[PDB]
RNA sequence: CCGGUCCGCGUACUGGACCCAGCCGAGCCUUUCCUUCUGGGUAGCCAUUUAUGGCGAACCAGGACUUUUACUUUGAAAAAAUUAGAGUGUUCAAAGCAGGCCUUUGCUCGAAUAUAUUAGCAUGGAAUAAUAGAAUAGGACGUUAUGGUUCU
């Protein structure tokens, strides 16, 4: 099955609440009903982060998968996961994609950003449809972060959190890179503590 | 559905899976019967009986109870109406409506109900006599229907 | 003897018959065993070192019976150890009649296979009322029977319905598992 | 009305099997639909089901195993001679060498191999491949 | 498929949809082929290792695909009480 | 959803179903021992009643019936039998 | 399972399966039997008086009854010609039903076989679809149950 020091441990827990990872969307689809706890009284739909969990850990060892680490892609349209994909990329040697995806990337091979990722990792498929679309044009299998409003049309691996959320986005991205470096065995074991924080991964307005 | 509507409702009794009689009913197989007669003189039809018996008595089948439907009791005792009770109402129905019909003529639409019911009866007398319920002789008469159910 | 409605009845039936003419002493139930009978005592031996005992009962005196079987069969489970009782029904089955057969009178319902197999399913857990039965059909091409039971008055059985499947299995030759889906677990 | 209920449940049967639904829920039940089911699972085109009492025609819970092309009716069962079995799974098979016409038989319900077999012959019911 | 002296005159055995047991089309290009690495007891994963499962473009058509990983991965052992039989 | 068990649906969702929508049919009604606030003798009442039951000893209506369920008078209290 | 032989995967032939399983059956027992009548005829029951008392099923041959169908199996019947089809060097063929043998004071394979199909006839089976039955019981069994009223 799985060793217990894979287990949901305390501290990540308190990380995903404190994120709001668990506020899902007021209304969510037929798809998505497995994944919902109960419904909070003032409308938001409560996720069960121990299934959010096991998703992150399953997803982490489809990545690790991959042999070359640049062939997994990982994507983000909206403002909020672009700052947290490009760090993805540099920590696992993913390759990001932030911002506008050009349509014709996977399909068309005169284009300039032509690629051929084995996996598409998504931040959202409601504004990353452009993305997810192609990839069921070429045999890439997608794994992507679902909300409850999230559509699940040629999603094969959901991870339930808030995709509205400026927190929500960046811990699940820092979650993941921890997983799958330590999967590789950069990081030594499950419990030490990573260099990184999770404040990197967060998009920073023009303000600061 | 609905024979003479374009209505699709399903509203009906659901029975229990349980055959048996309920734990907690004490009344016996007599007792029932003698109150199903006493209500049957009333003028209760089969219906009716079966409406109090739950509505009053905790009855709630007089079938897992007695072992007979309440009809069969009736017919066993003498007291079977001569005409079914469903065929009464509508009889009784279309004499209502012939008797409204004939102060209100040009109350069509009593006209194209009146028709319904008519031909509900005509079907169900009709079945009434392949089962032998009614003589192979009986025949509905509009004229008459008044002596029958007044 | 006289307690049985049978012509040579074999030692089992003397002794079981002597219970019934002992638990009458006490008065809180004697004004009733006066009338009891049966008509057979069949015993088969099931797993786990204990035997099953069907006693056999006409079926219009089965009424009777139940009236006042919760009690009788808890002191007959102590005068007789390692024992489970039953009370069964001896109901007629009716052969089908073939195409060629000679014409008899209509068969009722009651006497049919089917009713009959359904009523000694009834008769064997008596305390309990069934509220459902399943038939699973295995892809090997043997069926399986499923009986749920009420929770209500449960510990009269709970202990058994192995001894009832076995029982069961004897008496038709068909497979059937005993359930009780509501407990408290 | 409901004029067959064998059509009613190959029809459940029939879109669960192409939505890909591991599992279908048929009422009524019947005989003639339980005998149908026994022969479709004696092939492996379905897994185990389940009949359900509800002291009424009864309901039927079919496992799907995803090897179900398609099963149907013939509305009404057409009287088959033995020498026309041979037209019939010409007409309705994808070929000579799979699939199975199911015929109502006085010796039983059974597929057309079977029917050969026992030389016996009566009125079509369906087919399934 | 083979001939009479049983040699196997087959081309291209095709795959088998896990989810519904379709075949996937040579040109189905809807569909993937999932590999998930194998953990060993040090948290690692093993290299070159994988529980593999494909899905037909059927199955992710119909956006399923998410639900059935659910109950094949929890089959499997890959997870645990995230997929419900009883609904 | 294309994996489910028919057979053994989960309770809660299963009591939501229209009464002939389960898989066994079963009434949500029940029979109920009332106890009028002037005396007390047990009288069985259905839940839906359609009938102005009135207890044997006093000719006072203890419910009345309406769409649905049968309102019980003041002073009355039921137990589900 | 010697493939010797038969006439070289050969492998047909065929000793020999020891039959794995599978397939088409037939009975017997499970509450499940043509209710039967007249023998054979009586052999073994109930052998206390047998094949001198009361096993008619211990299988036939001679009688008596029978809910009605539909359906499907098999059989007889559906003229020959025509059709499909076996054989046959009309010099081939279309055809025809011929013909072949060491050469004959004669010998001698044949002239098949299928198909007919609604209706009728006989027959096995009893799924499917109808149909009848015991409700004011005017219902069924008593094999040797007790009488009475009629009729042959
Ligand atoms: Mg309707
Ligand atoms: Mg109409
Ligand atoms: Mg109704
Ligand atoms: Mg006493
Ligand atoms: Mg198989
Ligand atoms: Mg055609
Ligand atoms: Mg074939
Ligand atoms: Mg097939
Ligand atoms: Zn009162």
């Amino acid at each position: 099955s799985l060793p217990a020091s894979f287990d949901l441990t305390p501290e990540d827990a308190k990380l995903l609440l404190a994120a709001n990872v668990h506020l899902g969307a007021k209304n969510v689809q037929v798809h998505n009903k497995p994944y919902v706890y109960k419904t909070r009284p003032d409308g938001m739909n409560i996720i069960n982060i121990g299934k959010t969990w096991e998703k992150i850990v399953l997803a982490a060892r489809i990545i690790a998968a991959v042999p070359n680490a640049s062939d997994v892609a990982v994507c983000s349209s909206r403002t909020f996961g672009q700052r947290a994909v490009l760090k993805f990329a540099a920590h696992t040697g993913a390759t990001a994609i932030a911002g506008r995806f050009t349509p014709g990337n996977f399909t068309n091979y005169i284009t300039r950003s032509f690629k051929e990722p084995r996996l598409v990792v998504v931040t959202d498929p409601r504004t990353d449809a452009q993305a997810i679309k192609e990839s069921s044009y070429v045999n890439i299998p997608v794994i992507a972060l679902t909300d409850m409003d999230s559509p699940s049309e040629y999603v094969d691996v959901a991870i339930p959190c808030n995709n509205k959320g400026k927190h929500s986005i960046g811990l699940i991205w820092w979650l993941l890179a921890r997983e799958v470096l330590r999967l590789r065995g950069i990081i030594p074991d499950r419990t030490t503590e990573w260099s990184v924080m999770p404040d990197l991964y967060f998009y920073r307005d023009p303000e600061e | 559905g609905r024979m003479h509507s374009s209505g699709k409702g399903i509203s009906s009794s659901a029975l229990p899976y349980s055959r048996n009689a309920p734990s907690w009913f004490k009344l016996s197989s007599d007792d029932v019967v003698e109150q199903i007669i006493k209500y049957a003189r009333k003028g209760l039809t089969p219906s009716q009986i079966g409406v109090i018996l739950r509505d009053a008595h905790g009855v709630s089948q007089a079938k897992v109870v007695t072992g007979n439907k309440i009809l069969r009791i009736l017919k066993s005792n003498g007291l079977a109406p001569e005409i079914p009770e469903d065929l009464y109402y509508l009889i009784k129905k279309a004499v209502s409506v012939r008797k409204h019909l004939e102060k209100n003529r040009k109350d069509k639409d009593s006209k194209f109900r009146l028709i319904l019911i008519e031909s509900r009866i005509h079907r169900l007398a009709r079945y009434y006599r392949t089962v032998a319920v009614l003589p192979p002789n009986w025949k509905y008469e509009s004229a008459t229907a008044s002596a029958l159910v007044a | 003897s006289s307690k049985i409605l049978s012509e040579n009845p074999t030692e089992l039936e003397l002794k079981v018959a002597q219970a019934f003419v002992d638990l009458e002493s006490q008065a809180d139930l004697k004004a009733e065993l006066r009338p009891l009978q049966f008509k057979s005592i069949k015993e088969i031996d099931v797993n786990g070192g204990k035997k099953a005992l069907a006693v056999f009962v006409p079926p219009p005196s089965l009424q009777a019976y139940r009236k006042v079987q919760t009690r009788l069969t808890r002191e007959l489970e102590k005068k007789f150890p390692d024992r489970h009782v039953v009370f069964l029904a001896e109901r007629r089955i009716l052969p089908k009649p073939a195409r060629k057969a000679r014409k008899q009178q209509k068969r009722p319902r009651s006497r049919t296979l089917t009713a009959v197999h359904d009523k000694i399913l009834e008769d064997l857990v008596f305390p309990t009322e069934i509220i459902g039965k399943r038939v699973r059909y295995l892809v090997g091409g043997n069926k399986i029977q499923k009986v749920l039971l009420d929770s209500k008055d449960s510990t009269a059985v709970d202990y058994k319905l192995d001894s009832f499947q076995q029982l069961y299995s004897k008496l038709t030759g068909k497979q059937v598992v005993f359930e009780i889906p509501g407990e408290s677990h | 009305t409901r004029t067959s209920v064998l059509a009613d449940a190959l029809n459940a049967i029939n879109n669960a099997e192409k939505t890909g639904k591991r599992q279908v829920l048929i009422r009524p039940s019947s005989k003639v639909i339980i005998k149908f089911l026994t022969v479709m699972q004696k092939h492996g085109y379905i897994g185990e089901f389940e009949y359900i009492d509800d002291h009424r025609s009864g309901k039927i819970v079919v496992q799907l195993n995803g090897r179900l092309n398609k099963c149907g009716v013939i509305q009404p069962r057409f009287n088959v001679k033995i020498n026309d079995i041979e037209r019939w799974t010409d007409n309705l098979l994808p070929a000579r060498q799979f699939g199975y016409v199911i015929l109502t038989t006085s010796a039983g319900i059974m597929d057309h191999e079977e029917a050969r077999r026992k030389h016996v012959s009566g009125k079509i019911l369906g087919f399934v491949y | 498929m083979e001939n009479d002296k049983g040699q196997l005159v087959e081309l291209y055995v095709p795959r088998k949809c896990s989810a519904t047991n379709r075949i996937i089309k040579a040109k189905d290009h809807a569909s993937v082929q999932i590999s998930i690495a194998k953990v060993d007891e040090d948290g690692r994963a093993i290299a070159g290792e994988n529980i593999t499962y494909a899905l037909s473009g059927y199955v992710r058509g119909r956006g399923e695909a998410d639900d059935s990983l659910n109950r094949l991965a929890q089959q499997d052992g890959l997870l645990k009480n995230v997929w419900s039989y009883s609904r | 959803v294309l994996v489910q068990d028919l057979l053994h649906p989960s309770p809660a969702t299963e009591a939501k179903q229209h009464k002939l929508k389960t898989l066994v049919q079963q009434p949500r009604s029940f029979f109920m021992d009332v106890k009028c606030q002037g005396c007390l003798n047990i009288t069985t009442v259905f839940s839906h009643a359609q009938t102005a039951v009135t207890c044997d000893s006093c000719s006072t209506v203890l419910c009345t019936p309406t769409g649905g369920k049968a309102k019980l008078t003041e002073g009355c209290s039921f137990r589900r039998k």
